[PDB]
C-alpha cells in the first residue's frame, strides 16, 4: 500500500538510479537474478513499496528509463542489477539534444513524451493506492532538464492530488562541465518551482568537498557520489517500508516542512560519514549523530547554512535507540543556536524514529532542512545567466526551434522574483 | 509556362524581379561602354552594353531566383 | 545505431584519411585485410559474414594518389567504386575545380553520399578534410558542402580544414583560393579547426625530438586528434559528449565558428616514463601557447569557452583541482560576459599506439578544443597577402578564363572585412 | 498442367533462344544431350523414358544460324524438324518476309505449332523473340502473330521486340520496317517489352565493367529477365502471379501495351560479396533511370502501373518497407488516376548462374515491368526518322517491286500519329 513508481531522465539521472536501486535491492536482500534470499521476515511485508510481482516468483522495479539517446541505457543494463529492470519500460530516441534546452522540450521531447506517458499511465493506474512519483534528474543538461520538467507538468495535470518529488543537481560555478548550463538551469526552476511538491537540490562541489574531508579518500569517483546521494534518497522512505515508533510518510513531511505553497527548496545531509581507518575510533551515540548532522560542511549543498535561519528542519533517524534521548538532544540543537532559528514559529524541527537501521549499520541519520540560506545559489546561477544573456551568446541555438527571449525575460524575472520573496521571511519579525 | 513556373517554384523558395536599372558613375569614359552583371548563387544576367554617360539607363526584366541567402 | 561519414577531397585529404584509417582499424582490432581474426559500428558497417567496409569516400581529380591507395595492403578494405577519381588535375587553381571539371564529378560523389547514407540509421553527422591552399581540394570542397547543405539541411557538417601558415608555403597562388574558400565555407560548415603546418612542425621539433619530419608525422598526430574527439561516440564514459552539443557549448553566433586545437601529452618512449604524466601537468601543457595546433598566440585575444577531452583513467576530482588553477593564473584571461568557459568529457579507453610511430603508450591524455578572439590575425595576414596582389590584378587571367567572373574576389574580401569587425565586436566588454 | 511455347524467328531471335535454353537447361538439372543424370514441365515434354524435349520452334530464312545450332554441343536437344529453315534471305527487306518467300514456310511452321500445342493440356500463352530492324525477323513475326490471332483467339501472346538504338544504328534502312511492325503488331499483340541495345552496353559498361561487350553477354541478362519473369509458374512461392495475371494489371487500355523492364542486382563476383545486397538497395537501384534496359528516360513521363518480381529469400515486409520509401520519394510520380501501381510477387528460388558468364550468385534479385508515359520518346524520333527519307520517297523501290502497295506506308504513319496522340491524351490530369 501507499507506494511509489520511479521515473528517471537524462544520464545523470539513470547513473543515480543505477545505484539507488543496487542499494535498495541490497537492502531488501534481492539477488541481481531477481529471487529473493533474505534473513529477516519484515524484509517482504512492504516490499511492494518498490517492487511488482512476475510469474515465477521473481520481482521486477517499477521503474521507467527514459533518455533522448540510447547509449547510457544500453550501458546500465551491461551493469550488476541490471537485468531487474524491464525491457519494456525502455524509451528512448534516435537524436539526442546536445544539452539544448529548446530540442529537448519543444520540437524532439515533444512527439516522444506520448510513449513514456503511455507506460507512466499504466504503471500507476494499475498500483493498489497510488503515494506519489519520485522523480531524478539533472538542471545540466539539455535533454534531462527540458523532458523531465515537461513530464513534470504532464504528470501534475493529470494527478493533482497525489505527491511528487524531485532530486535535482544544479550546476555549481565551481566544477563546470557545460558552457550553457545557466541556460538550462535558468529555464528549468521556472517550471519547477510551480508544479513539484518538493524538491531537493544536489551539488557535485559539495560531494567532491565531502569525499576529501570527510571520507579522506584519495581518489573520488562518480560512484562514491551516487552511493551517497543513494543513502539519502533510501533515508528518506525508510519508515514507509520498516515499523518504527514515530511513521511519518512522504505526505507528513510535505505538511510539516513547507509553510507556504512556493518554498520547498530543501538541502538535505546524510550521517554518520567516517573514514576506514578511523571507523574504530568512533562510538555511534544519539549526541555523535546529532551533531554530525548539522554540521555545516556535512550538507549536501555548497550553500553555508550559517548564512541564513532554518525555517524548519527534519530528522529522520534509524536503529533501536530511545525517543527521550533524541527529544532532548533535539532541544538542546534549539536553545544552542537560537540566533538561526526564525523566531515565530517555535518548536521548528521534526523528528521521526525507525526501528530497522541500514545494512552494516547501528544507527543513522537523513536530514532534511529548509532553509533560507539557499538563496546564494538562485543568486549566483541568475548572475551567471544575466552576464552571459546581456550579449546574446549561444541564443541562436535556442530561437532557431521556436522559442524566444520573452521566454527568457520572464524566466530571469520569475526567477528572481522567487529570490527576493524567499528571503523576504528572513527578515521578517514578530 | 505552367509545367515551367511549377518546376522553378518547387526549386526556388522565392524570386526577385528587377526592373529600371539606372547606373550613376562619379567619372564616366565617355567612349567606353558599359554593362551590368546581375549575380546570385543561383546565376547571372547581363544587360546590353550601353555608351557611357552621365546616367545610363539598362531596360529589361531580370529573374533572379533563391535558395537560401537573399543577395 | 550512431554513424558518421568522412569525406577527404584532395592530395592532403586523402593522406591524412589514410593516416587516421590506419589508427581506427589497430584501434578496433580490424586487420588491414578487413577481417577480425559493438564499437565499431560508429565508423564501420557489417557486411553479413566477414569483412568490414568503412563509411568514407575518397575523392580527388588526380589519379596517383587514388592509384597508391589501391595498391597498397589497404587495397582488399575500402569499397572498389567509392575512392571517386579524374582525369585531369585542377592545378591550384580555385576556379577549375569549382566551375569546370569538379561538376562533371559532383554528381557521382553525390550519388555515393546517398547509397552511404541510407544505411546509416543514427547518423550523427558528416567529417571533411581538405587542404585549403589548393585547386581541386578547395573548389570541391566548396562544391560538396554548399550541395549537402541544401540536400540534408540540418545535419551537421565538421571541417578539418589546413590553413597555410604565416611565412612558409608551398605555393605563391594559395591566399587568393584560401580566401575564395573560406568565403564558401563561412556560411556553410558548423565548426572549422585551425590545422596549419608551421605549428606542428614546431611542435614535432621541440617534443617529438624529430628534426627532419616528413607529413606523415603531421597526419599522425592529426589522426590521434580526431580519435580523441570522436572516441566518446564508441567508449563508455563517465562524462560523455557528442558531436550534436557543440553549437550549444562553443558557438556563441552563428558567424563565430573557427577554433584552434590543442593536444597532450605528446612524448617519445626514451624520456616518457621518467615523469608521472599528472592529470594537472598535462592540463597545464595542453593550454600552453607553445602546443597550439595553429600557429596562432592565446595571450593577444580573450577566450570564448574551452571544450577540452580526457580519455585514460583521469577522476573528475583532479580535473576540477585543475580547471581551479587554470582559473587562478593572471596569463589567461576569459570574455566578460562569460563566467563559466569549460566543457569537460572524460573517456575510460587510454590512446592507442601505432607501432613504428613516434607517440608513445599512455595511461592519460588530454585534447582541448577551444574558441578564442585572437584568430583574427591569421585573417588580417592572410588578407595583407591578398591585398597585395589583387592591387595590381595579378594571377587573375588564370581564373577569369576558367568561367568565373571578375567581381567574385570583392565580395570575399567584404565578407572577410567583416568577419574581422565582427571579432573586434564580440571581444569588447560591456 | 501449364505450358508455354516459345518462338524464336530471325538471327537475332535464334541468337537470343539459344541464351535462354542455355539457361533453362541449366537451371532443371538437364544435360546438353537432353537427359537427366516435377518443374520442368513448363518447357519440357516427356518423351516416356529418357530425354526432354523443349516447347521451341527456331525459324529463319537464312540457313546459317540454323546449320550452327544443328552442329553445336545442343544438336542431340532440340527436335531435328522443328528447325525450319529457307534457302534464300529476305536481306532486311519487310515486304520480301511478308508477301514473297515468307508465306511458302509458314504453312509448315503453323503445322509444328498445331502439333505443339495439341500435346499441351494447361496451355498459358505463346512467347516471341524477334529482332525488329530486319526483313525475316520483322515480315515473319508479323505474319505469324496475324495468323495465331485467329487461329487461337484469347490466348496470351507476349513480344520481346529489340527496337533499334536512338542513334547506334547498324542497317540504314531499319526505320522502314521497324515501323511498319509496329503497326502489324500494334493490334495483334498482348504484351510488348522494349529491348534495345544502347542501353544496355550502358548497363555492361557501367556495372559488369566489361569494355568490349559481344552479343552473348546481351542475350544472356534477356535470360535472365525471362526466367524471372516465369519463374512463378515452375518454383513454389509466396505471393504467386500467371502470365494470364497482367493485361488485368499493367495494361489500363487496350492500345497501350509497350512497356520497359529494368533489373537488379547487376554485379560480378570480384566486388559483389564486399556489400550486403538488402531488398531496399536492389529495389531502389532497379528504379534508377539509368538502369533502364531501354535507353528511355522515365523522368520525363508519369508512371501509369509497375509489375515488378522478386526471387530468393525476400520477405514481404521488407518489400512493403521498400514501395513505401519509394512513394515518399519526389523524383517518381504516378498518374492522377492511379492510386496504388504496385503489383508484387515473391518467389523462393534464387537466380541460377550459368558458368563462364558474367554475373554472380546472390540469393536476392529484383525484375521490375513497368509501364510508363515516357516510351513516346522513341516513337517520335522513329517517326522523325522515317519522315526524312519517306519525303524524298527513298528505298521505296525495294519495297513497290516485292508486292507491296505505294499506299500502306502511309497508314503506319497515321497510326503511329494515332498511338502518340493517345499517349499524350492520356497522361493529363482530370
Ligand atoms: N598537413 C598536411 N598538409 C598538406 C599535405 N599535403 C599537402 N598539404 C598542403 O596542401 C596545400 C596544397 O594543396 P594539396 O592538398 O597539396 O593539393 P590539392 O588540395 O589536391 O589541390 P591540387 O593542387 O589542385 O591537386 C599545400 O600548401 C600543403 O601545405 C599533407 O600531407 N599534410
Ligand atoms: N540484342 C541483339 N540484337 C541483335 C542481335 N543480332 C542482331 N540484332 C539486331 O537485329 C537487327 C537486324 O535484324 P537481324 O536479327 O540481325 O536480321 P534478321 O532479323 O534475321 O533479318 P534479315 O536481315 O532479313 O536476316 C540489327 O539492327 C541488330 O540490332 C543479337 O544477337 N542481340
Ligand atoms: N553524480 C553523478 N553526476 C554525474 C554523472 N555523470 C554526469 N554527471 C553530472 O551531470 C552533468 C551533465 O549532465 P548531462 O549528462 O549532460 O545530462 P543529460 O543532458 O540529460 O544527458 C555534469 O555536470 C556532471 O556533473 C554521474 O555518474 N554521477
Ligand atoms: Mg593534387
Ligand atoms: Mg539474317
Amino acid at each position: 500500500m501507499r507506494e511509489i513508481v520511479h521515473i528517471q531522465g537524462g544520464q545523470c539521472g539513470n547513473q543515480i538510479g543505477a545505484k539507488f536501486w543496487e542499494v535498495i535491492s541490497d537492502e531488501h536482500g534481492i539477488d541481481p537474478t531477481g529471487t529473493y534470499h533474505g534473513d529477516s521476515d519484515l524484509q517482504l511485508e512492504r516490499i511492494n513499496v518498490y517492487y511488482n510481482e512476475a510469474t515465477g516468483g521473481r520481482y521486477v522495479p517499477r521503474a521507467i528509463l527514459m533518455d533522448l539517446e540510447p547509449g547510457t541505457m544500453d550501458s546500465v543494463r551491461a551493469g550488476p542489477f541490471g537485468q531487474l529492470f524491464r525491457p519494456d519500460n525502455f524509451v528512448f530516441g534516435q537524436t539526442g539534444a546536445g544539452n539544448n534546452w529548446a530540442k529537448g522540450h519543444y520540437t524532439e521531447g515533444a512527439e516522444l513524451i506520448d510513449s513514456v506517458l503511455d507506460v507512466v499511465r499504466k504503471e500507476a493506474e494499475g498500483c493498489d493506492c497510488l503515494q506519489g512519483f519520485q522523480i531524478t534528474h539533472s538542471l545540466g543538461g539539455g535533454t534531462g532538464s527540458g523532458m523531465g520538467t515537461l513530464l513534470i507538468s504532464k504528470v501534475r495535470e493529470e494527478y493533482p492530488d497525489r505527491i511528487m518529488e524531485t532530486f535535482s543537481v544544479v550546476p555549481s560555478p565551481k566544477v563546470s562541465d557545460t558552457v550553457v548550463e545557466p541556460y538550462n538551469a535558468t529555464l528549468s526552476v521556472h517550471q519547477l518551482v510551480e508544479n513539484a511538491d518538493e524538491c531537493m537540490v544536489i551539488d557535485n562541489e559539495a560531494l567532491y568537498d565531502i569525499c576529501f574531508r570527510t571520507l579522506k579518500l584519495t581518489t573520488p569517483t562518480y560512484g562514491d557520489l551516487n552511493h551517497l546521494v543513494s543513502a539519502a534518497m533510501s533515508g528518506v522512505t525508510c519508515c514507509l517500508r520498516f515499523p518504527g515508533q514515530l511513521n511519518s510518510d512522504l505526505r507528513k513531511l510535505a505538511v510539516n516542512l513547507i509553510p507556504f505553497p512556493r518554498l520547498h527548496f530543501f538541502m538535505i545531509g546524510f550521517a554518520p560519514l567516517t573514514s576506514r581507518g578511523s571507523q574504530q575510533y568512533r562510538a555511534l551515540t544519539v549526541p555523535e549523530l546529532t551533531q554530525q548532522m548539522f554540521d555545516a560542511k556535512n550538507m549536501m549543498c555548497a550553500a553555508d547554512p550559517r548564512h541564513g535561519r532554518y525555517l524548519t528542519a527534519s530528522a529522520l533517524f534509524r536503529g533501536r535507540m530511545s525517543t527521550k534521548e533524541v527529544d532532548e538532544q533535539m532541544l538542546n540543537v534549539q536553545n544552542k543556536n537560537s540566533s538561526y532559528f526564525v523566531e515565530w514559529i517555535p518548536n521548528n524541527i521534526k523528528s521521526s524514529i525507525c526501528d530497522i537501521p541500514p545494512k552494516g549499520l547501528k544507527m543513522a541519520v537523513t536530514f532534511v532542512g529548509n532553509s533560507t540560506a539557499i538563496q546564494e545559489m538562485f543568486k549566483r546561477v541568475a548572475e551567471q545567466f544575466t552576464a552571459m544573456f546581456r550579449r546574446k551568446a549561444f541564443l541562436h541555438w535556442y530561437t532557431g526551434e521556436g522559442m524566444d527571449e520573452m521566454e527568457f525575460t520572464e524566466a530571469e524575472s520569475n526567477m528572481n522574483d522567487l529570490v527576493s520573496e524567499y528571503q523576504q521571511y528572513q527578515d521578517a519579525t514578530a | 509556362n505552367k509545367e515551367q513556373i511549377k518546376q522553378i517554384k518547387s526549386k526556388y523558395e522565392s524570386c526577385l524581379t528587377v526592373t529600371n536599372l539606372q547606373l550613376s558613375l562619379d567619372s564616366f569614359k565617355p567612349e567606353a561602354y558599359y554593362y551590368l552583371k546581375i549575380r546570385n548563387s543561383n546565376g547571372s544576367h547581363k544587360t546590353t552594353p550601353q555608351n557611357g554617360g552621365a546616367s545610363m539607363m539598362f531596360q529589361g526584366d531580370f529573374d533572379i531566383y533563391f535558395r537560401g541567402q537573399k543577395i | 545505431m550512431r554513424e558518421v561519414i568522412s569525406i577527404h577531397v584532395g592530395q592532403g585529404g586523402i593522406q591524412v584519411g589514410n593516416a587516421c584509417w590506419e589508427l581506427f582499424c589497430l584501434e578496433h582490432g580490424i586487420q588491414p585485410d578487413g577481417q577480425m581474426p559493438d564499437a565499431f559500428n560508429t565508423f564501420f558497417s557489417e557486411t553479413g559474414a566477414g569483412k568490414h567496409v568503412p563509411r568514407a569516400v575518397f575523392l580527388d581529380l588526380e589519379p596517383t594518389v587514388i592509384d597508391e591507395v589501391r595498391t597498397g595492403t589497404y587495397r582488399q578494405l575500402f569499397h572498389p567504386e567509392q575512392l571517386i577519381s579524374g582525369k585531369e588535375d585542377a592545378a591550384n587553381n580555385f576556379a577549375r575545380g569549382h566551375y569546370t571539371i569538379g561538376k562533371e564529378i559532383v554528381d557521382l560523389c553525390l550519388d555515393r553520399i546517398r547509397k552511404l547514407a541510407d544505411n546509416c540509421t543514427g547518423l550523427q553527422g558528416f567529417l571533411v578534410f581538405n587542404s585549403v591552399g589548393g585547386g581541386t581540394g578547395s573548389g570541391l570542397g566548396s562544391l560538396l558542402l554548399e550541395r549537402l547543405s541544401v540536400d540534408y539541411g540540418k545535419k551537421s557538417k565538421l571541417g578539418f580544414t589546413i590553413y597555410p601558415s604565416p611565412q612558409v608555403s608551398t605555393a605563391v597562388v594559395e591566399p587568393y583560393n584560401s580566401i575564395l574558400s573560406t568565403h564558401s565555407l563561412l556560411e556553410h560548415t558548423d565548426v572549422a579547426v585551425m590545422l596549419d603546418n608551421e605549428a606542428i612542425y614546431d611542435i614535432c621539433r621541440r617534443n617529438l625530438d624529430i628534426e627532419r619530419p616528413t607529413y606523415t608525422n603531421l597526419n599522425r598526430l592529426i589522426a590521434q586528434v580526431i580519435s580523441s574527439l570522436t572516441a566518446s561516440l564508441r567508449f563508455d564514459g563517465a562524462l560523455n559528449v557528442d558531436i550534436t552539443e557543440f553549437q550549444t557549448n562553443l558557438v556563441p553566433y552563428p558567424r563565430i565558428h573557427f577554433m584552434l586545437s590543442s593536444y597532450a601529452p605528446i612524448i617519445s618512449a626514451e624520456k616518457a616514463y621518467h615523469e608521472q604524466l599528472s592529470v594537472a601537468e598535462i592540463t597545464n601543457s595542453a593550454f600552453e601557447p607553445a602546443n597550439m595546433m595553429a600557429k596562432c598566440d592565446p595571450r593577444h585575444g580573450k577566450y570564448m569557452a574551452c571544450s577540452m577531452m580526457y580519455r585514460g583513467d583521469v577522476v573528475p576530482k583532479d580535473v576540477n583541482a585543475s580547471i581551479a588553477t587554470i582559473k587562478t593564473k593572471r596569463t589567461i584571461q576569459f570574455v566578460d560576459w562569460c563566467p563559466t568557459g569549460f566543457k569537460v568529457g572524460i573517456n575510460y579507453q587510454p590512446p592507442t599506439v601505432v607501432p613504428g610511430g613516434d607517440l608513445a603508450k599512455v595511461m592519460r591524455a588530454v585534447c582541448m578544443i577551444s574558441n578564442s578572439t585572437a584568430i583574427a590575425e591569421v585573417f588580417s595576414r592572410l588578407d595583407h597577402k591578398f591585398d597585395l596582389m589583387y592591387a595590381k590584378r595579378a594571377f587573375v587571367h588564370w581564373y577569369v578564363g576558367e568561367g568565373m567572373e571578375e567581381g567574385e574576389f570583392s565580395e570575399a574580401r567584404e565578407d572577410l572585412a567583416a568577419l574581422e569587425k565582427d571579432y573586434e565586436e564580440v571581444g569588447i566588454e560591456t
